[PDB]
């Protein structure tokens, strides 16, 4: 909603057929009048290149609706998306704390072998030395 | 109301057949990939775990 | 951790109801729900030469690329059974 | 501002060389494809002579309002259902204006039918009034 | 599901991050092992720049359905921007059908008051005529 | 083929050089717009290293009811009640996660005290014999 070289608000914004950039009526007509060309890139440029006047016709602009056609469909795509990126760093510790699960039970269960082992060590130990 | 959708509801049971045999493809086709995302979650799981 | 759809989502999961959904282009103001009816049905005769068009042509279309897609994560488990197996035949020895 | 091709404001605008017309890139594309021909001049087409056109400040979206899902959904089931009827006036209408034409060129060759008639009475009339 | 250089079914993908465009291992590990780039567009990459093709997300994976709200606001808008061109298809043959009507109008109010001048301009000369 | 923020299926694809892990378009923007990082890994990324992909254009067939009402009165309402109850399920796993984890804290503390004591009451009747 800005001009093309001058950035005001444009009453007449211009479209030039090159790289096509919303100006302002008087920055590009004056533009050309310097030198027949628009402002982007240098490219070649003529006077009828711009089709100044608005396109409004038969279809029928609505001064842009709350609750019509694309906004609920847009904001509903934008919402999703977030729903599922906070589902994913909620699975994030999901995995995460399975590993640690997993490491945990690994270490607890080959950890009370270790007194499986010790236990049978130490019993015929203090049996041998009731023994001999 | 009922003239095209006499219609509508025609022509797409003529594909109510042909889709619908492929209608019991796709589902058993990424069905068994909720194992292969089991079993990869799985072989998630085991890689680190040993 | 998102936006206010976070607390939106709260009382729409815990309220338990669904929201009262697009019941309007159905029943038939009315005079335009019919003749949206209309143009919905020449829509769907429309979408019906679009899925006639193909048949079972873009149906086996995609079938084939679908199992060409499916194949690989098996590869990977494939992958993953021989690591393991191999770090237990150290550990056994 | 405007499209003249769907109504929308175009995020995706196209430029073509043989016609200043900025267009949308969905409808662009699809009859660019379709046809070898151009929607408004009718200027026989090649697509890559296409301008990806693009105003950097303009994309304005709606903040409507903090209203509900349940407002947004049954808006948009009603406003296309509105759509529909106004989509069948402008081909209902259409065909009753050709039709209405048709008409009127009937009545035309009626009447230039009926004064070639009323001609030749008057120049009869008009010989006799000779003598 | 395809592969863009051998044409054969790539069973290890990898995809580059320069010019991604899916790449089957046994072929692109010694395509950048033997040209240090990517295969179409040509910049500089390596083994270490071409990555393995992972899972998405601890997060549930799910087949591509038009069901996704994101698929059905897609469906949704191809449908609606769709009628938006089939409502300029009729107002282009409204602007034609109704300005051939007044056209044809105008031709029409053309002939209408010649057949008024002719018709009573046979009364007037034939009853002159029967006057005599 | 997937994507690592949103668990989507692209239609727009793009990966980076600074983490190359397939992420999809939107999330990938909406992240590196709110830290200059990559989600996954978290080396510094700004929107312009990365590069997209170019893809096979992939679709899925418009079933056989497809149409305003199906699309809207029903459609919707299985998607967004997934979203709801797959969501919460989810958060459901990570309490179940939390409870599972202090339980194994627990179960290291006692292997860990437990071993301990046996390590020493075994070679100390081993010394009481070698004695």
């Amino acid at each position: 909603l800005i001009c093309s070289i001058s950035n005001e608000v444009p009453e007449h914004p211009c479209v030039s057929p090159v790289s096509n950039h919303v100006y302002e009526r008087r920055l590009i007509e004056k533009y050309i009048a310097e030198n027949g060309t628009d402002p982007i890139n240098n490219q070649p440029l003529s006077e009828e290149q711009l089709i100044d006047i608005k396109v409004a016709h038969p279809i029928r602009p609505k001064p842009p609706s709350a609750t019509s056609i694309p906004a609920i469909l847009k904001a509903l795509q934008d919402e999703w998306d977030a729903v599922m990126l906070h589902s994913f760093t909620l699975r994030q510790q999901l995995q995460t704390t399975r590993q640690e699960l997993s490491h945990a039970l690994y270490q607890h269960d080959a950890a009370c072998r270790v007194i499986a082992r010790l236990t049978k060590e130490v019993t015929a130990a203090r049996e041998a030395l009731a023994t001999l | 109301m009922t003239t095209e959708a006499k219609r509508a509801a025609k022509m797409e049971k003529k594909m109510k057949i042909l889709l619908g045999g492929y209608q019991s493809r796709a589902m058993g086709l990424m069905k068994q990939l909720n194992d292969l995302w089991d079993q990869i979650e799985q072989a998630h799981l085991e890689l680190r775990t040993f | 951790t998102d936006i206010m759809r976070n607390e939106f989502e709260r009382l729409a999961a815990r309220q338990p109801i669904e929201l009262l959904s697009m019941k309007r282009y159905e029943l038939p103001e009315c005079v335009n729900n019919s003749m949206a009816q209309l143009e919905h049905q020449a829509v769907r005769i429309e979408n019906l030469e679009l899925m006639s068009q193909h048949g079972c042509n873009a149906w086996k279309v995609y079938n084939e690329n679908l199992v060409h897609m499916i194949e690989h994560a098996q590869k990977e488990l494939q992958k993953l059974r021989k690591h393991i197996q191999d770090l237990n035949w150290q550990r056994k020895n």
